[PDB]
Parts: structure tokens; C-alpha cells; sequence
């Protein structure tokens, strides 16, 4: 999927990974030590899988 | 040899006329193949492919 749409799904920050989840319908893949920082200061987000 | 022409060899060496043989090879095996999904469906790659 990502090789097809490699301009729109791929942001360039961890910040734009946060914002486009909060606004769009988007399932950003972050490193797990930053998800534990985001999902404890922004309680409307979560960590889906293992 | 001739400065205008070059080497006009008499390359025939008929003391032993039969010299070498070659090898039949790859031939690339042209496969007649129509497109049907999910079998031979096209790629969504964003460039021309060869
Ligand atoms: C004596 O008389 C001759 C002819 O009357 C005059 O011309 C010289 O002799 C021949 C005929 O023109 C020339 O030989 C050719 O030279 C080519 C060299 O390629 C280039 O070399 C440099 C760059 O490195 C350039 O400055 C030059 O202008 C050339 O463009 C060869 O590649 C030629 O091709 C063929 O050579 C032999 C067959 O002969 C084979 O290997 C191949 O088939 C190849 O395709 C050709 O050999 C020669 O260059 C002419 N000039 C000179 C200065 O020698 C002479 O001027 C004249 N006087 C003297 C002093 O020789
Ligand atoms: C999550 O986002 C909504 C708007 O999308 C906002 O109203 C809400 O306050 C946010 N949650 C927290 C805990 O701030
Ligand atoms: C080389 O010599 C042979 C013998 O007659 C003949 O093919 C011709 O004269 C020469 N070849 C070429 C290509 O000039």
C-alpha cells in the first residue's frame, strides 16, 4: 500500500503523525516509546496492536 | 594487409576443417498470458515499467 501512495500516507515527523490521526482517518505507525508519551497526554488516542 | 583495405585474412584452415560447435540456450520461453484478476493483474506503480 505504502509504495503506491508514497506521498500522502507518509508524513515527515512524529508530530504530523499525531495530527493526521486526530483529524483524518489514519493509522500512523509510531515507535512505542513515543506512543506511551502521546497516549498519556492526549487521552483520545490509543495503541492498537502489540 | 593493405593500408586502404586492412586485413584480408584467408581464415580457412582446412587441414582440420571442422572446428567448433555452440550451445542451444535460454530462448526466454514466451508465455501466452492474458490479464485476469487476481492472476495477472497490473501493478499500480507510479512509473513506466519494462
Ligand atoms: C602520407 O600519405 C597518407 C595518405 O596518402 C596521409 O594520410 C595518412 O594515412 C592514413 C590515410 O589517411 C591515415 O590513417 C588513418 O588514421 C586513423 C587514425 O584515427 C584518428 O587518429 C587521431 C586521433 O587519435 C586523429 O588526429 C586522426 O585525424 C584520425 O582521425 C585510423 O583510425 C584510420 O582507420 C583505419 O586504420 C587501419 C586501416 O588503415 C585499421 O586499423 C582500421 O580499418 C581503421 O579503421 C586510418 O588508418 C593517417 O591518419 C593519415 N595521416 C597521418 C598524419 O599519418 C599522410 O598524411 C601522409 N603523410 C605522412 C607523414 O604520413
Ligand atoms: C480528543 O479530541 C476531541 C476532538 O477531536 C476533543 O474534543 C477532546 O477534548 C480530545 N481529548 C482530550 C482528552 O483532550
Ligand atoms: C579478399 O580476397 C578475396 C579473394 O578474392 C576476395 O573476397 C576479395 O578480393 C577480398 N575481400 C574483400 C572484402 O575485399
Amino acid at each position: 500500500f505504502m509504495s503506491s501512495r508514497r506521498q500522502s500516507v507518509l508524513v515527515k515527523s512524529n508530530e504530523e503523525g499525531i495530527q493526521r490521526v486526530l483529524t483524518s482517518d489514519y493509522a500512523f505507525l509510531m515507535e512505542s516509546t513515543t506512543i506511551e508519551f502521546v497516549t498519556q497526554r492526549n487521552c483520545n488516542l490509543t495503541q492498537i496492536g502489540g | 594487409w593493405d593500408p586502404a583495405s586492412g586485413l584480408n585474412m584467408t581464415e580457412s584452415q582446412k587441414g582440420k576443417p571442422a572446428n567448433i560447435t555452440d550451445s542451444l540456450s535460454n530462448r526466454s520461453l514466451i508465455v501466452t498470458t492474458i490479464l485476469e484478476e487476481p492472476y495477472v493483474l497490473f501493478k499500480k506503480s507510479d512509473k513506466p515499467l519494462y
